[PDB]
């Protein structure tokens, strides 16, 4: 699993 | 039939509520019992950037390290008030909000946190790559409510809490009358 | 059956009947916040132990919502005064934390509008920012602490409260059977 | 009346 910095829904 | 007498009587005590409009108290009853989840009501304080009480209501069904759900459901909402804060050209608020909600997320990603953390010196956040395509406020907002309702409708946590069963009106008031 | 709700029960409205039953659930089920938005919101029962803790801790914000379920600030005499004590109390705190933005905010924001009913009183209070400690001021050289200070208007708080017709009524909880509402529903249902 |  993985968080990301980028816009939610990618 | 809703499970145990409890459970029975919250979801009996939340129509009363709603008929008699004790709109805050509706919301009270469900965070505390956790019982039920209003999506209406948790998309309407989150489309006004009510984060205190987006929290504290969330807080009433799971918590940010349940499962991988809950912890990209926080991380979401706290990321947009961070970037909400740099927006409006607040660095001692987004300070505030790095340090008290968003470190935690650095226990599972310190490098990502650090990319976080680094947001603060830009003169526009939009200069990174991974938010160049970030519009304003209502638009952010809403985009990020589309990705909650998908992890809140995916996460086991909300299982059986997403549905208002089917009564009739006054059921309590009509059962009580009954009772004498 | 002879049985009313509760022994009080026969004198009020059914919605205040089922109110005073479900706050008794929402009590047992130890739904606290809960309990005090039932009672603010419906404004049937007015729970001085509650206000007294909320008083006690400055969750000053907290004790005016929970107010404004049962008086306007104008609504007579005794509710002016409640008022206009709590919001002297956040003022004279903010001041003695030596922090004067937060104080001329109190000022403007919660202590202007008893400045159309007595405008000298709110000038002796606005001056109150100048003074090194407001202690100086004659009227205000015994104020100790925010502990003692907070039990002192408190007790001033409770007798105003005893004396205001909008509460004078609505402070005694009814007389009901142990877990009156889930054995009524439970006896209903089967 | 309110008092100081």
């Amino acid at each position: 699993t993985e968080l990301r910095l980028g816009l939610p829904g990618s | 039939a809703m499970g145990s007498l409890s459970r029975e009587l919250v979801f009996l005590i939340l129509q009363f509520l709603d008929e008699e409009k004790f709109k805050e108290t509706v919301h009270k009853l469900e965070q505390e019992s956790g019982f039920f989840f209003n999506m209406k009501y948790f998309e309407d304080e989150v489309h006004n950037g009510n984060w205190d009480e987006v929290e504290k209501y969330l807080s009433g069904f799971t918590k940010v390290d349940d499962n991988r759900y809950s912890m990209k459901i926080f991380f979401e909402i706290r990321k947009q008030k961070y970037l909400e804060a740099l927006d409006k050209h607040d660095r001692p608020k987004a300070v505030d909000i790095l340090v008290k909600d968003l470190k935690v997320f650095s226990t599972f990603n310190e490098e990502l946190f650090k990319e976080i953390t680094q947001l603060l010196t830009l003169e526009n956040f939009r200069e990174n790559e991974q938010l160049s395509k970030y519009g304003d406020t209502k638009s952010a907002r809403a985009i990020m409510l589309v990705e909650l309702k998908k992890l809140i409708e995916a996460n086991p946590l909300f299982r059986d809490k997403l549905q208002f069963p089917t009564l009739r009106n006054s059921r309590l008031r009509t059962l009580i009358n009954q009772s004498l």
